[PDB]
């Protein structure tokens, strides 16, 4: 009754989003065509947050995709669940941006911009009270920076009051992949510091970390960490779709978060991750979890939080489980930990419980952790982008196409109070 | 008597109630066959041209 | 019932149907989709519960002349 | 004829009233369809579930509840529950988006929408009513729609009522335990508009309830189906008097003549004596003067406040069940000759004791026992200071710094309202500082 | 409503705990539901309908020999709540039992016997033993005794104490919980007299055959002591006397209060073929010093005050037939200053017989009691084997790490010279 519109940007975009609505089907029970088979009416009763009805029991999903070069928009047609979303809400481009972020945000970003805006609000209207939009891009690359930070600058417009969650793909501390990268990424928060009410932090080389150590996979494909991802950004929109004991949505997630409105840039991880030698092995209790979502280690974003303190924290607990236990073993994270969290506020933690788990397990919960850790990473970018400013390395890509240099300059001071921002909340 | 003859006619009411929902769902359900076998036809229409 | 029985995420092929669990003062659950508040409105009748007496609680005769005038 | 409406809020309002409208139905007969079991009744002559059900022309009966929520998923479990049957279809009043821990949506902006729908079906339970006593919330102190949903119902059920006894059952958030990080801003304003508008409030913090439950029950790791059903023995303790005869009936009026003495003093602590195992309940004897020493202890004491700290103010005994009025008047004996319980000095009496005749049932599935004897001890202490005094130390840490306030400033409210609430909980914190003061 | 709480502290108390509590489990038959198939309500308290609960306390500091408790057969007969246990071994450390880890369950053994204080209305005593010979005994029953004496004052808290015999001991660092145990038990405690039994190894065999014993074959001995001091209280005889009546009359000086004699008919089915036994020659029996249960002797010491238990076909001619003609005989050496020594006390009922242990059944028993100056060698030569630690300071470190010091070492010793300088006198 209350839902939320998901859309994507790009081909980093496009690629999340085909394995993000191929697993939250089947947790809902649906074939590869579209028709509901499941077991149990209750993933039946509020079916309607994330999918649409039509004619005869046929669903659609309402998913909003958009991407530049439609050399790699037609390989999510051809996937196993490429036959489900509508073929009218596909938005290709005829000619790719080219990595510039400019020309997805000026010279052929504002081209198809009008088109996509066309589908959203015949979905919107459409839409009985809705609740929130879901972004999910990578910030190396024009198509998926510049087209989704042109989006998200004038949906403000006509949706000002609705909950906006954003799931960034931010460059990776070791190898980013791509030459002109921190020039796409330091303009791009700037349009994310100021628009987004959430935003998250993805680092591609800390899953990485992940099949290193912990999974220990041998040959993980991008299929593999898609997958890693997407069942972190279903634990963020369940409370809504199924009743808990104490639950909690997207708002009650933000407001209980958040200190302060441009102080939002968030770090998450997904808690029961087992290799195959040691899930015979592997104890299976309310603890157990705390050991997995307060591991450093096990952390989706590079900067490990030692070298800062936590804000606030967050734990919606998927599972039928006790609540005491939940209340007693998150002060014991608190108290022999007490040197990374900060004093002004008293308890840091956020409790949520959902009976339903995801499909098999006992228990099950995703961490969202609100850090300082991350000007660790953001004192990186912007020592990174001025190497690459000032002996205007790469510089007529986007000078002589869109804005001029006051453009990157006022970027650097968008970017740099922010990392002043998080030092003098620090102590 | 009076007391005793209310609860009658209430479990009667209930019992046509749930009688002409059950018939509601019967008649939609074979509604929505015939469309599938129209759209069925249509298929097979466009993939002989 | 498996998404991959190794799928770059979790994975558990069984029957749900099975993957229940039955109630003595009620019926079985599917444990699959457990009721996190099956317990609420779970249980079966005993006459054992009744205490003692039924001695209630009622003032007809209130009534008798309360409902009614007076002097 | 003594009707009793009880109206819940929020998540918190809701789950204990799943816990409290199981105890009701279970005390007398009605079964989740709302009809008493036909076993060929010639009879029948019971009244007593009138103060919390009206009877039908057919053999239904429906509760007086009004669920409230902002939030629609757990107002959704009630609604195809096995309770389907029992409340009235447009009773569970649910919201259209929920509030989300802030006191400003919850009290300005997205509860403010609902609202007009709500109290308009009070009356349409208040006109059935003919002698009506007195409301009860039952409400938190944590999310939007606990926090100032019910700031905005009690601003306007005074000026619509006036003289109904209204009661309350918060859950105060907990010294040190926490769900969430801006509770303390939510619990300081929401004290501003219940310290004027509430007539007597109760108020049990999630700690003693947390903490009796590991250590005098052999049970460990609970959910809040162990917490909510040892409170919904409470609510029903509280009205019995209302729906059996006993010895002396004290209704909902005369507890708020014996136990506040001045109107900014109206909160009080609860207990709950003879909370026990059913392995561990035919161990012991539960006396009559077991079970009222073994109710003075700060061990168990519903709020983490120690009343070995202030002094007594006023005191009320509620026993239930086989109790003679005899031995009600020896125990007082025991525990007016002891040195630790101290009572203040203007108050020489300094009880109110009442009984009631039918002994307690057990939900099948309970955890404490059945009993023959049972009491709830309602006391008002001057000790209630300090659980105020470990909450504003935590609201200068948020305010002094000025931090979760830019959530709160752009939905209506004003900054003039932070520190305007912080004071005015000081005013109240001063005045109990006062009445604790030997006068000579 | 004459109540009297027993303890079994310490590996040996257990042993004894399955002896004195098998025949306190037949003096009334107790089964091990709490049914029986006034003279119980001592110890019991009937419960709402139909349980009793024995208030009786296995207070050890490792929860092993706890665990083995509830493991043998009297599962619910002995209720888990009251017995103590602790989550971290003291071992032999008054440090560890008294400051540091007691602190955190003081409160809860101060709740449950304030919760059974209230059924503890017309108390005739607080029995205590303890073995001093580590964490088990020595410190938190010392600091239960100065918290119980602040809580109430005037309530009866005796103790029978245990110590360590010269020859042998379990640990050899000991004799410092001991000296400490002598200084801290004059405090607060109404009584503390002679469990000491030492001499239970020699009377075992000596007397009813069974060479290789255990502690429990020793401790049933020690349990049928229990049954002759307390048994006068439990059932009514001729000449009663209870244990506050006791008090009022065992104690001469109030700082010295320690005797020593036996049971006497410790006699097995072997010898009680032959001997015909009367209350005088088994008392003939008993005057020989060589049977005590306290290793010392007032053969060559004096007589000074007495006590006499007495059960079963006992008569006044009898007792008084034997007093005068051990009286005449000079072989027993008698006191200057008291003239007679012997006081009486008589029981109906004749004690119970428990299977499984040394004795046999009886008609009827005597016992003594003969308060001297024996105790004066023993712990002469406990001077003579402590200082040869004291001079060159040995586990001192252990001790002290855990919030002690030396001075209570440097105190202890002292204070124990001036109870050996309160007896050199008399």
């Amino acid at each position: 009754m209350r839902e939320i519109v998901h859309l994507q940007a790009g081909q980093c975009g496009n690629q999340i989003g085909a394995k993000f609505w191929e697993v939250i089907s089947d947790e809902h029970g649906i074939d590869p065509t579209g028709t509901y088979h499941g077991d149990s009416d209750l993933q039946l009763e509020r079916i309607n947050v994330y999918y649409n009805e039509a004619t005869g029991g046929k669903y659609v999903p309402r998913a909003v995709l958009v991407d530049l070069e439609p050399g790699t928009m037609d390989s999510v047609r051809s996937g196993p669940f490429g036959q489900i979303f509508r073929p009218d809400n596909f938005v290709f481009g005829q000619s790719g941006a080219g990595n510039n972020w400019a020309k997805g945000h000026y010279t052929e970003g504002a081209e198809l911009v009008d088109s996509v805006l066309d589908v959203v609000r015949k979905e919107a209207e459409s839409c009985d009270c809705l609740q929130g939009f879901q972004l999910t891009h990578s910030l190396g690359g024009g198509t998926g920076s510049g087209m989704g930070t042109l989006l998200i600058s004038k949906i403000r417009e006509e949706y000002p009051d609705r909950i906006m969650n954003t799931f960034s793909v931010v460059p990776s501390p070791k190898v980013s992949d791509t030459v002109v990268e921190p020039y796409n990424a330091t303009l791009s928060v700037h349009q994310l510091v100021e628009n987004t009410d959430e935003t998250y932090c993805i680092d591609n080389e800390a899953l990485y970390d992940i099949c290193f150590r912990t999974l220990k996979l041998t040959t993980p494909t991008y299929g593999d960490l898609n997958h890693l991802v997407s069942a972190t950004m279903s634990g963020v929109t369940t409370c809504l779709r199924f009743p808990g004991q104490l639950n909690a949505d997207l708002r009650k997630l933000a407001v209980n978060m958040v200190p302060f409105p441009r102080l939002h840039f968030f770090m998450p991880g997904f808690a029961p991750l087992t290799s195959r030698g040691s899930q015979q092995y592997r104890a299976l209790t309310v603890p157990e979890l705390t050991q997995q979502m307060f591991d450093a280690k096990n952390m989706m974003a590079a900067c490990d939080p030692r070298h800062g303190r936590y804000l606030t924290v967050a734990a919606v607990f998927r599972g039928r489980m006790s609540m005491k236990e939940v209340d007693e073993q998150m002060l014991n994270v608190q108290n022999k930990n007490s040197s990374y969290f900060v004093e002004w506020i008293p308890n840091n933690v956020k409790t949520a419980v959902c009976d339903i788990p995801p499909r098999g397990l006992k228990m099950s919960a995703t961490f969202i952790g609100n850090s300082t850790a991350i000007q660790e990473l953001f004192k990186r970018i912007s020592e990174q982008f001025t190497a690459m400013f000032r002996r205007k390395a790469f510089l007529h890509w986007y000078t002589g196409e869109g804005m001029d240099e006051m453009e990157f300059t006022e970027a650097e001071s968008n970017m740099n109070d922010l990392v002043s921002e998080y030092q003098q909340y620090q102590d | 008597r009076r007391q005793r003859e209310m609860k009658q006619d209430f479990e009667d009411q209930m019992a046509l109630k749930e009688l002409i929902l059950q018939a509601a769902k019967e008649e939609e359900e074979t509604f929505k066959k015939a469309m599938l076998a129209k759209f069925a036809e249509d298929d097979r229409i466009e993939l002989m041209n | 019932p498996a998404l991959c029985v190794n799928p770059g995420n979790p994975v558990f092929s069984c029957m749900l149907d099975p993957k229940t669990l039955h109630t003595a003062t009620s019926l079985s659950k599917a444990q699959m989709i457990m009721y996190k508040t099956s317990a609420s409105q779970y249980g079966a009748f005993s006459p054992r519960p009744f205490f003692f007496p039924c001695k209630f609680l009622p003032q007809e005769q209130a009534f008798t002349e309360h409902l009614k005038t007076t002097g | 004829m003594r009707e009793c409406i009880s109206i819940h809020v929020g998540q918190a309002g809701v789950q204990i009233g799943n816990a409290c409208w199981e105890l009701y139905c279970l005390e007398h007969g009605i079964q989740p369809d709302g009809q008493m079991p036909s076993d060929k009744t010639i009879g029948g002559g019971d009244d007593s579930f009138n103060t919390f059900f009206s009877e039908t022309g057919a053999g239904k009966h429906v509760p007086r509840a009004v669920f409230v929520d902002l939030e629609p998923t757990v107002i959704d479990e009630v609604r195809t529950g096995t309770y389907r049957q029992l409340f009235h279809p447009e009773q569970l009043i649910t919201g259209k988006e929920d509030a989300a821990n802030n006191y400003a949506r919850g009290h300005y902006t997205i509860g403010k929408e609902i609202i007009d729908l709500v109290l308009d079906r009070i009356r349409k339970l208040a006109d059935q009513c003919t002698g009506l006593q007195g409301f009860l919330v039952f409400h938190s102190f944590g999310g939007g729609t606990g926090s100032g949903f019910t700031s905005l119902l009690m601003e306007r059920l005074s000026v619509d009522y006036g003289k109904k006894s209204k009661l309350e059952f918060s859950i105060y958030p907990a010294p040190q335990v926490s769900t969430a990080v801006v509770e303390p801003y939510n619990s300081i304003l929401t004290t501003h508009t219940t310290l004027e508008h509430s007539d007597c409030a109760f108020m049990v913090d999630n700690e003693a309830i947390y903490d009796i439950c590991r250590r005098n029950l052999d049970i460990e790791r609970p959910t809040y189906t162990n917490l909510n059903r040892l409170i919904g023995q409470i609510v029903s303790s509280i009205t019995a008097s209302l729906r059996f005869d006993g010895a002396l009936n004290v209704d909902l009026t005369e507890f708020q003549t014996n136990l506040v003495p001045y109107p900014r003093i109206h909160f009080p602590l609860a207990t709950y004596a003879p909370v026990i195992s059913a392995e561990k309940a035919y161990h012991e004897q539960l006396s009559v003067a077991e079970i009222t020493n073994a109710c003075f202890e700060p061990a168990n004491q519903m709020v983490k406040c120690d009343p070995r700290h202030g002094k007594y103010m006023a005191c009320c005994l509620l026993y239930r069940g086989d109790v003679v009025p005899k031995d009600v008047n020896a125990a007082i004996a025991t525990i007016k000759t002891k040195r630790t319980i101290q009572f203040v000095d203007w108050c020489p009496t300094g009880f109110k004791v009442g009984i009631n005749y039918q002994p307690p049932t057990v939900v099948p599935g309970g955890d404490l026992a059945k009993v023959q004897r049972a009491v709830c001890m309602l006391s008002n202490t001057t000790a209630i200071a300090e659980a105020w005094a470990r909450l504003d130390h935590k609201f200068d840490l948020m305010y002094a710094k000025r931090a979760f306030v830019h959530w709160y400033v752009g939905e209506g409210m004003e900054e003039g309202e932070f520190s305007e609430a912080r004071e005015d909980m000081a005013a109240l914190e001063k005045d109990y500082e006062e009445v604790g003061v030997d006068s000579v």
